[PDB]
């Protein structure tokens, strides 16, 4: 399907300017920054968990592997 | 008419596959990664044909072919290393690829998909080659180990092995029939892909909304053509930092003291790619019981589809599924630390937790979890 | 400079004011249009005027475009129930190379079958377009329901006729219609010595019913909720001193408006219909004159609903209008606008090469506006009233389009 | 006695004016009819947010009655002695003008000047005429034409008065008193903003008197603070995209800026424009046709219709082209015509170029035909150029054109610059604006 | 040589009327003709 | 009415260059597109230098390794060949003969009726210093090595098809039809011939 | 006077041809400034090591 | 009942309803969905199109609506259910019929 | 001739991490060393020491060189 | 089997864009030379390598002129043996494996050409056995010749302690204490195995410069051709 033949739609408008009459980072820091932290709370808490519990299931696991090599006071 | 681009029966392809291609408009960088695997493999052939031009599949020469290539040829060196590291971004790449594919649902397309398991598995056989072929020590003990655990078949397993290997052990024909077929596979490659293209653009491309695109489709160009040199210029980035910074960083050092049958290195691994279901294989302890769930863990892949249970088709709106596939994500990448590991305590029953929990996600868990947000929508 | 004029012994007529303007139009007028026609051939004259632009013997299909064009010319063909005319236009100094391509165009067209079938589908876009406009449905059926013959004949093409109007119908119907017997060359912006001059070498080609009225109605359901309708009876004919009543009358009556989103205020028709309606609606007096016969009557444009309503009205204001009542003022109105609308409409070069060729036809030689004028002065009030007689009494036809629900029929009336 | 010679005895314009300042001007010839009127200027580009479509308004309001002649007197007077009375609005000019017997000039110009000045505007026929408008909106909204254009305006010249339309916003148009109907009137129509312009059979001299006796108290006021000057107008680089599958076929209408009234370029582009030309299915052309676009189209059916257009407003205007056509051909047509602007910039040939002025000599000739056209063409020459160009003025900028002209001034203009985009209806195929952007370069020139 | 005052496109949805300012100037008065060209738009008369 | 459409407001995007909305955008018409082309522009630039090098070693990768460079040239020490005697050495794996030729020979050589040659090659057109003759010990018919002071001119002779040679290595008696082959050489000293 | 940025549109970037030659011409120059410039920049950072440095002391 | 603290909560937290979506618009498309929405009235069908055009531009911008936007919970009427569910009934008839 | 290695590992060991890793390292020593029967060593310790001590000579020791 | 990894020394050529010490290099050579070249081999290094980096073309010819090694046959059929050149590689001590186990007691000593690469930690490890042999902890009896260094494998070695103080006089005159001549060999051994490190650094500092510059012009590129759509505003307008 070639555009043209995509889909049916109506009734809406959009309206755009050249990128000749525009800039390329509107309010980059000022929006930039806060959108960011927004996106960012709003996974924390579903991405950041299970690598949590891989840096503990990690770092426990190394140590104890090192501690199970050393000789055992008996 | 006169588009020549529409017209000519060779652009017209291009056209339709580069330039007029209605894409999403919201596509986002995780589908960068298709562009990306193309360079990768016209990467690995331009850098793989060059060193070819110098190398010698010879047991005797083999080894020291390559290092001549990293002394004595102009440039072989950043060739090389080029070749080594294009390998890994390959990998890495590969894995984000499939990654988007689970987490947005695009395994919806299913011949899109069970090629793509084709490719992977294409892709796996001609990294494992390509390894071999330097003829170092994890080359070498690598190589007799993986190929050898098709002997766990009944009967014909042990015959099978020893036909791989054209011998009694991984010795001359086997390093030459694997520069062989390390050679021609990327072209099978090449053309697998074309067939991967070939059935994507019939229904165009998924987005991370998992909501039909065709009310808001952009042509590919210039949207997506500025986007993928961008993320091909970022690809050269990882590439080149890797090369130029730190270009040992993500192979092994026996690989640099020549195949000794031998001496036998401390812990032989393959590389850090496959370590996952080296680690999956560790978990079982029987050899053809460890075989099967090694084989598994790869094509597990073409069943995923078939489990899908949500009646939304991307995660996006889908919590428990996210955190799930995040948990997948880790789960995985505890499966590589342990897969590099000794068999020893802790690791051998970390790695089973991994190798269970593994299974466990993507057969009964993610399911469960799709139909537990169904019932919470009154779906 | 004023107009000069010559009638060949071949029957021919030249005429041609030299002006000097910057531009030259000339037309040549031909007894060529849809009324001569047959039941065998109708719509041949339509393809043929789709037609010019075909290659001729004398230049090429491509020339006659790409000619024209490089000069910034202008080749157009106007039909009428009567008449067809062949028009160029260009600078003054490329009078003769338009005139080289007129002279193809109209005596020497090669109707080549590929070309001819090729041009087939032009008649359905053709048509398709001009039947967008419903007053083009009403008046071509409205002339089929008044008669039985000749003037009855829609201008373009019938449907069934389409794709199947052949070279040969092309060539009879040019061959015996376009001939010196029946045409007149007329011309701003040359010398009468060169027109003659041409027409004599050139316009040289050897000669080739009464329309009878009948009274019909014709209806088009179709379910706008604007009803189209016209109400007509047979009128006198071009050329005849009677004529110039109905033109009087139909100014009394009302035909046309004379201010923008005006209310038509002398508009006799339009505030006898205004009083019993009042949603959106148009009406004027219809009238038709030709040299056989004439229709005269009047338009509605009404509410579906309304159509009953409005028709009824009109006619009543004819019936009064037959009856006796009309004060001087109004048929003074009525000359006043007439005399103005005469005037103004051969006010360009282009209406007056329309009315001097258009008359070179129908009658002997140009006759002067200020006899004209005279003419229309010539109507007395009493002609006026029998012209609205001759209309109540005489046998009518009719033609509407529309949800015709309320339409009401002749017999309704 | 050849054609350059037809251009030196054309009649000439009488020029000239009254005290307050109202301009007289005059085209005569041995004529039974005349046309006479009042170009004004002003328009929607002249009104604010608040006020818009007053100009329209009024339009509606100015042959409804005077103080003089109240309710249908006027139109009974000007019905009874054969003269027929018209109007119209642009952003720029309004204009009335009466059709009449050359020996009613004088009553002609009385009931304009009654017109103008001494306007009923009854409160009635206020609110009468208001619902009229909002129908007028409502038919103009099932026009296509009209729309595209309206938009390619709005976008256009987003944010100032040229994006305003003339009829106003039907909001302005339920809410206009008949207080900002009299203050806009008095504020706009000032003699020396207007223009009294006639042709046909008419001594200028007596037109000038009669102009003296009714137009006399026109007011040329302008208090220091309160002076209506045009701000110019930016122009932006834009895409209006109303989309609307249900509809039957596709409007697109591009442009790029133009120079404006005042500009010789005008002259060079109006050739250019002639060459890639004009089309409709009904044409006779086909393939043959001389026009590469218009032969394109017609061969491939790519669209039902198409103009190019160079409006002209002050100091700016848009110099395009609007086509019609199938939502499979939109991508096919913009290529076309983006592609014909193009070969003229880089390369136009001296014999298109001839081609393009020998139109152009033929269209503004043929244009002027008959009276009202010619009124007209004085009326609105007055208010832009601030005099009437003689057809052998037009002749001199025709014959100055060459290839190389045609190149430089189109290039101007067209080559690599930001066009502004309004397209409606099946629009789903209409190109992307950066693919349309770069489709206004060569990279091979 | 000059472009038509309304072009002609086939397939095209009609303009609408819906009051009687737009309608007067509708009602026909004068019999049919028609005009077909080389470049002006082809078009229909009272 | 569509004529309530108003096209929103664009400040926060625009280019401060086109936020006077009273005033003409066409002055920044020249300068937006300048700096923005300027991009386009000063970036292919980058990648040119990039491509460049990228190719650039791709491309010397399959020109000679440091290696084959290595056996690329040899040094040969003059004052260990006395006169009269044909030293031979090996080079790109061939036989290479350097001949210190006696007076004798040097102009016996000149002399050599050039016309009676199967190849002229005249010798001072075969060598630089005259007492100095280097030649590739690969005889030009079927490539064996000649033995050095035999045959009839006193030169080499070449036992395979009896290719005999003088003693500016030219042919003159046997099968072969070319004179044997003149390397690429240089004196770097009195002393020191270095050959390649 | 029109802006630098404009000056260099009008100059270099409006004709394709130009735009092309002054992208060759740009990297030709861009191409040593940058070699020469950088490199001082990595053997400033390594002074005394390399042995461009130490070169001199057995010549 | 007592889980409808789940579902309001699950609902937020899925956050399509940030989109200014309602919970039918994210339904995958397959065959029968297909149909149902080809059997949506224009008013319906034309809400739909905007409602994911709206989405997912905001998808495009990596941005949600203003809060006072989003889809409330209470007013997200199941729009398609009643043509979904007889898409479905009437196909699972015909599927017993080919027995 | 002083090494300068030798005179760094003696300035390191002074450290507290240092000398109670080698007080671990002498228990040890008269642990074994005073016990008989018993096939436990001290490497461990050696190693615990050492560790701790060349990474404070690492850090240092380059200074000389 | 404890183990104990090597620190992290802070090498001249630690840093990202930190070269290779040549004179360093130079010594380093010495130290293979006069010392590891008796046991040790370095297969993948020849008398031309040096040039350029540590040694002129005319002392490296020097160095070369200083060995036999092998060549032939000569027409007779006989193999001689001749002086090195440029073109010979650093000639191995043992004529094969077998033989070199033979003259150091059962262990084969490793060649040292890739022996930075071919051990985890490198420089910081040889660097870290060569200084680190010690007296064996008590309780600890290593078998013959197995000489106790902390940071090899299994914690026994069979190579005795090579360096110690003055092992060698370097030819620019540098103190020869164990720890410098353990400084200088390593810095020869990275080089061995990485010639390339100097270059490739070069390299680094070039791309992260062109990239520096590439980066953010076609991000800008992007962000420009995208602005179109990034810009846009949507109306719903049902009739
Ligand atoms: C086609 C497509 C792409 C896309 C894929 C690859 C590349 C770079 C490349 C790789 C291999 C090539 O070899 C070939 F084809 F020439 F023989 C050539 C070029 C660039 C782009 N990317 C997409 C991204 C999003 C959505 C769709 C696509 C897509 O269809």
């Amino acid at each position: 399907r070639q555009f043209g033949h995509l889909t049916r739609v109506r009734h809406v408008i959009t309206y755009s300017l050249s990128p000749f009459e525009q800039r390329a980072f509107p309010h980059y820091f000022s929006k930039g920054i806060p959108n960011v932290l927004r996106r960012t709370r709003a996974c924390i808490l579903r991405v950041a968990p299970p690598f949590v519990a891989f840096y503990l299931v990690y770092t426990w696991g190394t140590q104890e592997f090192e501690k199970s090599k050393r000789k055992n006071p008996a | 008419m006169t588009n020549i681009r529409k017209s000519h029966p060779l652009m017209k392809i291009v056209n339709n596959a580069f330039i007029d291609l209605p894409a999403p408009s919201n596509i986002s960088s995780w589908w960068n990664f298709g562009s990306l695997l193309g360079i990768c493999l016209i990467l690995q052939i331009l850098t793989g044909l060059f060193l070819a031009m110098h190398y010698t599949s010879d047991t005797t020469t083999a080894f020291s072919s390559v290092t001549h290539i990293c002394r004595d040829v102009n440039y072989g060196w950043i060739i090389r290393y080029m070749h080594a590291n294009g390998a890994s971004m390959f990998f890495i790449c590969l894995y984000m690829h499939v990654g988007r594919g689970l987490y947005y649902g695009s395994y919806t397309f299913l011949e899109t998909w069970n090629i793509g398991v084709i490719l992977l598995l294409t892709v796996m056989a001609t990294a494992f080659m390509g390894y071999v072929l330097p003829w170092g020590q994890m080359s070498f003990w690598g190589a007799t180990v993986i190929t050898n655990l098709l002997s766990a078949i009944p009967y014909i397993g042990t015959n099978l092995v020893e036909w791989i290997w054209g011998g009694f052990s991984v010795d001359k024909a086997t390093l030459t029939r694997f520069f062989a077929f390390h050679f021609i596979l990327p072209f099978i490659i090449m053309a697998i892909a074309m067939v991967h293209l070939l059935f994507l653009h019939e229904t165009g491309s998924n987005n991370p909304t998992g909501i039909s695109s065709d009310v808001d489709k952009i042509p590919f160009h210039p949207y997506y053509t500025i986007k993928d040199i961008l993320g091909a210029l970022l690809l050269i980035l990882a590439l080149m930092l890797l090369v130029l910074f730190a270009p040992d960083l993500l192979g092994d050092p026996d690989n640099y003291t020549p195949a000794n049958p031998l001496n036998t290195p401390p812990h032989i691994k393959p590389e850090w790619y496959f370590l996952f279901a080296y680690a999956i294989l560790r978990s079982i302890p029987n050899k053809l019981g460890g075989v099967l769930a090694l084989a598994f863990s790869i094509l597990i892949l073409a069943l995923i589809p078939l489990l899908h249970t949500s009646k939304q088709r991307s995660m996006m709106f889908r919590p428990l599924s996210q955190c799930l596939f995040w948990a997948l994500v880790a789960d995985l990448l505890t499966l590589t630390w342990i897969g590099g590991q000794p068999v020893e305590h802790p690791y051998i029953t970390i790695g089973q937790l991994a190798s269970v929990l593994y299974f466990l996600l993507i057969l009964v868990l993610m399911p469960t979890a799709g139909t537990i947000e169904n019932k919470l929508l009154k779906w | 400079q004023d107009l000069e004029f010559t009638r060949l012994p071949n029957g021919l007529v030249i005429a041609s004011l030299e002006n000097y303007a910057p531009a030259s139009r000339i037309g040549l007028f031909i007894k060529a249009g849809s009324r001569y026609e047959n039941s065998n051939n109708l719509g041949t004259s339509h393809l043929l005027r789709l037609a010019s632009s075909l290659t001729t013997k004398g230049a090429s299909s491509f020339k006659i475009t790409r000619g024209i064009e490089a000069v910034g010319g202008k080749l157009s063909v106007t039909s009428t129930r009567e008449n067809m005319a062949y028009t160029v236009e260009c600078l003054r100094d490329d009078v003769d190379i338009l005139m080289e391509f007129l002279l193809n165009v109209t005596t020497a067209p090669e109707f080549r079958r590929w070309e001819v079938a090729a041009l087939q589908p032009q008649l359905r876009i053709d048509k398709a377009v001009a039947l967008q406009n419903p007053q083009a449905h009403v008046i071509e059926n409205l002339h089929a329901a008044a008669y039985r013959n000749a003037l009855a004949n829609s201008l373009y093409c019938p449907d069934y006729r389409i794709g199947k109007v052949t070279p040969v119908e092309l060539h009879d119907y040019v061959q015996n219609h376009f001939t010196s017997a029946r045409m007149a060359l007329i011309g701003l912006g040359v010398s009468h010595p060169v027109l003659k001059q041409v027409a004599e070498q050139f316009l040289n080609i050897r000669g080739g019913a009464k329309a009878k009225y009948h009274g019909g109605e014709i209806r088009e359901q179709n379910g706008d909720s604007l009803v189209h309708a016209a109400l007509v009876a047979e009128s006198a004919a071009i050329g005849s001193a009677e004529a110039n009543a109905f033109s009087v009358l139909q100014h009394v009556l009302g035909a046309g408006p004379h201010v923008k989103r005006g209310s038509n205020a002398t508009s006799s028709l339009y505030q006898a219909v205004a009083k019993g309606v009042h949603q959106p609606f148009d009406v004027s007096a219809f009238n038709a004159s030709y040299s056989d016969s004439g229709l005269f009557g009047f338009y509605t444009i009404s509410q579906a609903a309304s159509a009953g309503d409005v028709i009824k009205a009109a006619y009543n204001q004819v019936k009064t209008i037959a009856q006796g009542n009309l004060s001087n003022p109004d048929v003074q109105a009525a000359k006043n606008k007439l005399k103005a609308g005469y005037l103004m409409s051969v006010e360009s070069s282009e209406g007056f090469l329309d009315e001097v060729g258009s008359q070179a036809l129908a009658a002997g030689s140009y006759t002067p506006p200020s006899t004209v004028l005279q003419q229309i002065d010539a109507v007395a009030d009493a002609d006026v009233i029998n012209a609205a007689k001759k209309f109540v009494s005489g046998r009518k036809s009719m033609a509407a389009s529309g949800n015709l629900g309320h339409t009401p029929f002749i017999d309704e009336l | 006695a050849t054609y350059a010679q037809a251009l030196q005895s054309v009649p000439e314009t009488q020029v000239s004016q009254l005290d307050n300042g109202l301009r007289v001007a005059s085209e005569q010839s041995s004529q039974p009819t005349c046309t006479v009127g009042v170009w004004i200027d002003a328009g929607s580009r002249y009104e604010s947010e608040k006020n818009n479509g007053a100009g329209y308004f009024v339009e509606h309001l100015a042959f409804k009655g005077t103080k003089n002649r109240p309710g249908n007197a006027l139109e009974k007077e000007v019905e009874s002695m054969g003269a027929h009375l018209n109007a119209y609005s642009t952003r720029e000019h309004t204009a009335y003008y009466i059709k009449a017997l050359s020996k009613d000039l004088p009553k002609a110009v009385e009931l304009l000047a009654d017109i103008v000045q001494n306007c009923s505007l009854e409160d009635s026929q206020i609110e009468k005429e208001r619902d009229v408008i909002l129908q007028e909106l409502q038919e103009n909204d099932t026009s296509m034409r009209d729309v595209v254009f309206n938009y390619l305006h709005a976008t256009a010249f987003q944010g100032t008065p040229l994006a305003q339309s003339v009829e106003g916003p039907s909001e302005n148009v339920r809410k206009l008193s008949r207080a900002d109907l009299t203050e806009y009137l008095s504020r706009h129509y000032k003699a020396p903003r207007m223009v009294l312009a006639a042709a046909g059979g008419l001594e200028h001299r007596q037109l000038l008197d009669l102009a003296q006796k009714h137009f006399s108290g026109l007011s040329g006021t302008y208090d220091e603070e309160t002076v209506p000057t045009l701000s110019p107008c930016r122009f932006t680089g834009s895409q209006i995209c109303h989309r609307e599958d249900g509809l039957p076929l596709a409007h697109v209408a591009i442009a790029v800026e133009g120079p404006g009234w005042a500009h010789p370029d005008n002259v060079a582009l109006q050739v250019a424009n002639a060459i890639i030309g004009h089309y409709d299915c009904t044409y006779g052309g086909g393939a043959h046709l001389s026009s590469p676009l218009a032969s394109i189209a017609a061969t491939n059916k790519l669209c039902q219709s198409f103009q190019t257009f160079n409006i002209c407003y002050a100091d700016t205007g848009l110099l395009g082209a609007h086509f019609v056509c199938d939502h499979m051909s939109i991508d096919d047509m913009m290529f076309v015509l983006q592609g014909q602007w193009m070969r003229l910039c880089t390369s136009a040939t001296e014999s298109e170029v001839l081609r393009g002025k020998n139109l152009l000599r033929n269209a503004l000739v043929s244009h002027l035909d008959g009276t009202t056209p010619v009124c007209e063409d004085i009326g609105r020459s007055l208010l832009t150029y601030g005099r009437r160009i003689p057809l052998a003025e037009w002749e001199s900028r025709i014959a100055e054109v060459d290839a190389r002209v045609v190149r430089e001034v189109c290039s101007k203009y067209f080559y690599d610059q930001c066009p502004a985009v309004a397209g409606f209806g099946p629009i789903e195929q209409l190109p992307d604006y950066n693919r349309i952007r770069s489709g206004m370069f060569w990279l091979r020139f | 040589a000059v472009p038509a005052t309304s072009e002609s496109p086939v397939l095209d949805l009609k303009r609408s009327v819906l009051c009687r300012e737009s309608l007067r100037g509708q009602a026909a008065g004068r019999p049919l003709v028609a005009s077909v060209s080389l470049n002006v738009p082809a078009s229909v008369r009272y | 009415s569509h004529t309530d459409i108003k096209v929103p407001d664009f400040s926060d995007y625009r280019r401060p260059e086109v936020l006077d909305s009273t005033k003409s955008s066409k002055e920044s018409s020249e300068a937006r597109k300048g700096f923005s082309y300027l991009v386009t522009a000063t970036t292919t630039v980058g990648v040119a230098y990039a491509a460049k090098n990228v190719v650039s070693q791709f491309v010397s990768s399959m020109s000679a390794s440091a290696d084959v460079l290595a056996m690329s040239k040899i040094e040969i020490k003059l004052s260990d060949i006395p006169e009269g005697k044909n030293m031979a050495f090996k080079w790109r794996g061939k036989p290479l003969f350097v001949r210190h030729r006696t007076k004798k020979e040097i102009d016996q050589e000149a002399a050599v009726e050039v016309s009676q040659l199967r190849d002229p090659q005249h010798d001072l057109e075969r060598v630089k210093k005259p007492e100095w003759v280097i030649l590739i010990g690969v005889c030009t018919h079927l490539g064996c090595v000649p033995i050095a002071n035999a045959g009839d001119f006193g030169g080499y002779y070449c036992p395979c098809h009896g290719s005999h040679y003088d003693a500016s290595g030219r042919i003159r008696k046997g099968p072969a039809p070319l004179n044997l082959e003149v390397p690429s050489y240089e004196f770097t000293s009195d002393d020191m011939v270095i050959v390649g | 006077a029109p802006t630098l940025t404009a000056r260099l549109y009008s100059l270099l970037f409006r004709r394709t041809s130009t735009f092309a030659l002054t992208i060759v011409v740009g990297a030709l120059f861009f191409e040593r400034a940058f070699d020469q410039g950088a490199d001082a920049i990595y053997e400033h950072i390594n002074e005394g090591k390399l042995w461009k440095h130490i070169k001199h002391k057995y010549e | 009942r007592w889980l409808e603290g789940i579902r309001k909560w699950y609902y937020n937290a899925a956050g399509f309803n940030k989109l200014g979506l309602m919970r039918d618009d994210t339904i995958h498309e397959n065959d029968d969905v297909k149909e149902a929405i080809r059997r949506l009235p224009e008013n319906l069908y034309d809400d739909r199109v905007f409602r994911i055009k709206r989405a997912l531009d905001l998808s495009m911008r990596q941005q949600i609506l203003p809060k006072e936007q989003w889809t409330k919970y209470e007013e997200d009427k199941s729009y398609l259910e009643p043509y979904l569910k007889e898409v479905i009934r009437e196909r699972k008839e015909r599927e017993e019929w080919a027995k | 001739l002083v090494d300068p290695l030798t005179t760094v590992r003696e300035q390191c060991e002074q450290l507290e991490k240092c000398v109670k890793a080698r007080e671990r390292l002498e228990l040890c020593d008269e642990r074994v060393s005073s016990r008989s029967q018993t096939e436990e060593d001290c490497t461990e310790e050696l190693l615990d020491f050492l560790h701790a001590r060349d990474h404070c000579v690492a850090h240092k020791l380059f200074n000389s060189l | 089997d404890l183990e104990l990894h090597p620190p992290s020394y802070p090498w001249s050529h630690r840093g990202l864009l930190s070269s290779l010490d040549h004179t360093s290099i130079r010594r380093g050579f010495q130290v293979y030379k006069q010392v590891c070249s008796s046991c040790h081999s370095m297969d993948y290094v020849a008398y031309r390598h040096l040039v350029g980096v540590c040694y002129t073309e005319d002392e490296a010819k020097a160095l070369a002129e200083e060995v036999e090694v092998q060549d032939g046959p000569n027409e007779d059929g006989e193999m001689f043996m001749r002086p090195g050149k440029l073109s010979d590689y650093f000639p191995k001590p043992y004529p094969n494996p077998e033989a070199a186990r033979a003259a150091n007691n059962g262990a084969l000593p490793p060649d040292l050409s890739y022996i930075v690469r071919a051990r985890h930690g490198g420089e910081d490890y040889v660097f870290s056995l060569l200084t680190g042999y010690c007296e064996p902890p008590t309780g600890v009896s290593l078998r013959e010749g197995l000489y106790f260094n902390p940071y090899f494998p299994g914690q026994a070695i069979g190579m005795a302690p090579p360096i110690y103080n003055e092992v060698l006089e370097f030819d620019d005159g540098t103190p020869a204490t164990m720890s410098q001549v353990a400084k200088d060999v390593c810095t020869f051994l990275r080089w061995a195995a990485e010639p390339e490190h100097d270059h490739r650094k070069r390299m680094g500092l070039k791309m992260l410069l062109m990239m520096g510059l590439l980066l953010p012009l076609v991000y800008a590129m992007k962000r420009h051709k995208w602005s179109v759509l990034k810009s846009r505003k949507l109306a719903y307008r049902p009739p």
